[PDB]
């Protein structure tokens, strides 16, 4: 009884699981014409994960280092780009008569 | 994974995309690498000369 | 198994984290560009100024 | 008394089959490319720490 | 099916011990920027700015 | 035949992929966030082609 009930149930499925089956054949057939590129990925990715892993913090610092630069040069220079235009365009004459 | 498809496939055409633009100038990365190691050691010389 | 569940869940914290401010990463590399050009021009444009 | 979830997980694997088949392409262009730039880190590793 | 399955497992299994390897280095490296997530996102956001 | 003689394998299969699925299946909502998210961040660096 349990046979007849899993059977109907799987036979109820069956365009599903040629359409499972299909989807998985294309996406199997281009990585498998990629497989070079798969070859050439594994060669040579783990060795660069490896190492940003090993100076992970070092990065952060770096980043966060020339983010507190960053954040005061640009408040010095957003609160200074009218001011500095206008104090120029007015100090051209002076200097022009010096 | 199935309901996120579009972003999927818009991350990896985007991932495509940089790593063409990245592939395509190899010798200016390497530059670009060789150069901002001492530049900033030099402006940090600078900067603490006038610290 | 672990080490793949917590490398997706800490991946999806860090680019939440990274995105939020949107107009900034996406307009980096183009302010990054335009810096880079003003201040090839500033020097370039400006040869008399090591001996002022 | 799982079937439905068998239903479910049949009909997901073939929506995720044929998303990742859509998005194939570009993401092993961009790995091509990527490994020709993690080349290019790799053989300056030295470098990059010092930057 | 059968064919590219097992050509890409192949693969992978020439590089099982990389394989291996760089799930676990890619974990620490993403927890490792998770734990400062937010002063490198700040900093990346000023450095545009 | 071709199965029994593969079974010890297949079932060592079975084990470790409900192991990953045991461990992986809490954070599905989190997965669909870390992709979108993803996505976004792709898009921040490819708004122009070059």
């Amino acid at each position: 009884n349990q046979l007849d009930t899993f059977t109907d149930e799987l036979n109820q499925q069956r365009e599903e699981i040629t359409r499972a089956i299909d989807s998985t054949n294309r996406l199997l057939n281009i990585v498998s014409q990629r497989n070079d590129t798969l070859d050439r990925v594994l060669t040579e990715f783990p060795p660069l994960i490896q190492h940003f892993a090993e100076t992970r913090d070092l990065f952060a610092d770096a980043v966060t280092a020339l983010g507190r630069l960053s954040a005061a040069a640009d408040e010095t220079l957003s609160g200074s780009n009218a001011n500095l235009h206008t104090n120029l365009q007015n100090l051209q004459r002076p200097l022009k008569q010096l | 994974q199935v309901n996120s498809g579009d972003a999927i496939q818009r991350w990896a055409a985007n991932l495509n995309t940089l790593a063409a633009q990245s592939a395509q100038n190899d010798e200016a990365l390497r530059s670009g690498l060789q150069q901002a190691a001492p530049t900033a050691d030099q402006l940090n010389a600078v900067f603490s000369d006038v610290r | 198994s672990t080490q793949v569940n917590q490398l997706l869940v800490n991946a999806q914290t860090l680019l939440a984290a990274v995105n939020e401010r949107g107009r900034s990463v996406s307009l980096l590399l183009e302010r990054v560009s335009s810096v880079s050009r003003q201040v090839e021009g500033f020097v370039d444009e400006n040869p008399n100024l090591n001996h002022v | 008394p799982r079937m439905p979830q068998i239903r479910r997980d049949i009909t997901g694997l073939a929506n995720l089959g044929e998303v990742y088949a859509d998005a194939s392409p570009d993401l092993f262009d961009g790995l091509d490319n990527a490994v020709t730039t993690a080349r290019t880190l790799n053989e300056q590793r030295g470098n990059l720490d010092q930057a | 099916v059968i064919k590219n399955l097992n050509t890409v497992l192949d693969t992978t299994v020439r590089h099982q011990k990389q394989f291996d390897e760089t799930l676990v280095n890619f974990e620490t490296l993403i927890t490792g920027l998770k734990n400062r997530a937010d002063p490198i996102a700040t900093s990346v956001a000023d450095i545009s700015d | 035949t071709a199965l029994n003689e593969g079974r010890g394998d297949f079932f060592a299969v079975v084990k470790s992929l409900a192991l990953f699925v045991n461990a992986l299946h809490r954070s599905d909502q989190q997965f669909v966030a870390l992709n979108n998210d993803l996505a976004q961040f792709t898009n921040s660096f490819t708004n122009t082609d070059q």
